[PDB]
């Protein structure tokens, strides 16, 4: 249930 | 009953607000410095759009944008949040001594009652490819609370589209599909499912970044003006395009990104997710063609991107493209709800 | 309306079966060679439990286990599958020319009708930490179709639990949570939610593998005998433990893995997910203690792991432990449905 | 919404 992707480093 | 529940499957909604109920997910958005710092800049640098004004924050999450509005002198901020994050926001409003100015209101902006009309609505309703989540529709719905000549932050959104070449991406997806080509997987013939497999893998939009040298033409722009659009405008989104190919090669699909503009009384501030700009948690989005199109520099690649809203808080995307010089066409369906998050 | 629908929220069901409807997700399981290869060996090497027998495949997915039953000579196999993967299985049955021996029945095993009783039930219904998904209950439910003295493959399942020390993993939780311990995150004091963030991170079981040197005591084992167990036996799972500590250190929590055995007429074959055995797609699972416990070698770490089934197809986990020589005590609550997938 | 983790890679 992937809504927003992980923020980049 | 409500406008929200009529357009949304319950299973979708539960899972959606569950995701945003996690402090870890709010932190993820907050820690995107380009996003969070650009929203702060847009609000503080347009302080007269906030000073002594009444504000609605649609989907306040942690409360972060309401705190910026308060930092800019807003008289009163209604912070609406449908997830259980609303309770955490209340805690922060109290610990920051802003109970006189930020009023958290738990529930869906389609279902709650505000005590008065507002001068300006702020939100961060952009999903990947702009339109995922269908939160833009909740943002537009909230205009029922907006005074005449009130403002919206953000004010407009541009979606950009450009053809790309990326053989490595194509083969990566194609290879996974060809698991289902095997005629003797542990002695079992899978090959009759080859076609369904390719179809499922290519329905997945690819979320990641890339070098701009992969783009084969100048990008086409489609604009949504939030000050003017109606929620119903977003049910069927049709983006025709005509690309003037600058490079010869195989077109493996279309790349999408979006910018939003905060058009204030003092200045306009842009938040960009473009591949030429500093990377955000939205990355960029690519829709691959199952069947790449060969084109020569100076050819035209024309067609239509059509986004049909579904009840799962997203869009069924169809992309038909064709090289005018040869009549070579590619037809594609993509399920925006089910992305492949490829970034490392 | 059914045994399944009564214990399961629709929102959870819908998402669960959507997941299994993806050929990519079936593919992920199939590609676990340890899993798929061991199922094949257990079935083939016990060919006499299958030759000319009637078989039920509970949750057949792509159909792979049902094909292995055919490879071993079964006369008739009923392959029950609740997700839309059912159609894809039906296609493979036809393309492998097994229409007369494998009959795919779409729907939940709690809701469909079989035309006759079967000699043997085959299934792969193990979630991470064994119990996740609550499909073990569907497998047990299916015994209503089993002939007296019919067999089950797998026949038994064993959970293992053991105390571990892993200072770096423990510390990684406070690192994550201390995002909230900032007095001026863009001008906002987030500190009041830090405690809540810690609790959120510690409620997630951790899915990944580890070096066996982290284990501080020999494991205790809890066993489910699928031939004898009733569905009700899985609603409340109480696992007492008394660990005799082999190494001195800070106990940071309990590690879990599981084995299943296929007890056939010719031989018993084991499928193990233990950290001593080659890695599977189940990895292992670790549940951290928010307050860790000091124990010296020779001490006893006593307590209870209590798993309570919930309507989201998973378990609320309660772990309570003490070091008997000192009385220091740790209580922990986890949400098995929301794990942290830490593996790369 | 991850029911099963990803199979470990060769
Ligand atoms: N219909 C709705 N009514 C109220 N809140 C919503 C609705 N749809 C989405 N949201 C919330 O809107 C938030 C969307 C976030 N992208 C924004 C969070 C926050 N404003 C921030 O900028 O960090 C999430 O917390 C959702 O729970
Ligand atoms: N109550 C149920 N009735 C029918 N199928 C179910 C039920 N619960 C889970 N399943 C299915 O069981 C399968 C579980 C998989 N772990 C096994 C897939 C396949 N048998 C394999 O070994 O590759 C999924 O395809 C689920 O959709």
């Amino acid at each position: 249930g992937a809504i927003r992707p992980a923020a980049p480093r | 009953r409500s406008v929200f529940s009529e357009r949304t499957e319950e299973s979708s909604a539960v899972q959606y607000f569950q995701f945003y109920g996690y402090l870890s997910q709010q932190q993820n958005m907050m820690q995107d410095y380009v996003r969070t710092g650009t929203y702060q800049r847009a609000i503080l640098q347009n302080h007269t759009d906030f000073k002594d004004k009444i504000v609605l924050d649609v989907g306040c999450g942690s409360g972060i944008l309401s705190f910026f509005a308060a930092q800019a002198g807003a008289r009163k901020i209604y912070a609406v949040e449908a997830s259980t994050m609303a309770q955490h926001a209340e805690v922060l409003v109290k610990s920051n001594n802003l109970t006189d100015r930020i009023v958290v209101i738990p529930g869906k902006v389609e279902e709650v009652s505000l005590p008065e009309q507002v001068d300006i609505i702020i939100s961060e309703p952009m999903g990947y490819m702009l339109f995922n989540e269908r939160m833009l529709e909740s943002y537009l719905h909230a205009k029922k609370y907006l005074k005449p000549s009130g403002n919206m932050f953000p004010t407009i959104g541009d979606v950009h589209l450009a053809p790309f070449t990326d053989e490595q991406l194509y083969m990566e997806q194609f290879t996974k599909a060809n698991f289902w080509y095997q005629p003797s997987f542990h002695g079992v013939d899978l090959s009759a499912l080859r076609g369904a497999a390719v179809d499922e893998y290519f329905r997945q939009p690819v979320v990641d970044t890339f070098d701009i040298r992969i783009l084969m033409a100048k990008s086409v722009k489609y604009t949504v003006n939030f000050l003017e659009a109606k929620e119903g405008d977003l049910h069927r989104i049709e983006i025709p395009f005509k690309f003037h190919m600058l490079h010869s090669g195989l077109v493996h699909g279309l790349a999408f990104w979006f910018d939003v503009a905060f058009i204030g009384s003092i200045m306009t501030v842009w938040l960009s997710t473009a591949p030429t700009e500093p990377l955000t948690h939205w990355y960029q989005v690519r829709c691959l063609f199952q069947s790449p199109l060969f084109a020569k520099a100076g050819d035209t690649l024309s067609g239509t991107c059509l986004l049909i809203a579904n009840k799962r808080q997203s869009y069924d995307i169809s992309i038909v493209a064709q090289v005018d010089q040869t009549g070579s066409k590619s037809s594609n369906l993509l399920d925006l709800k089910n992305p492949f998050f490829r970034y490392t």
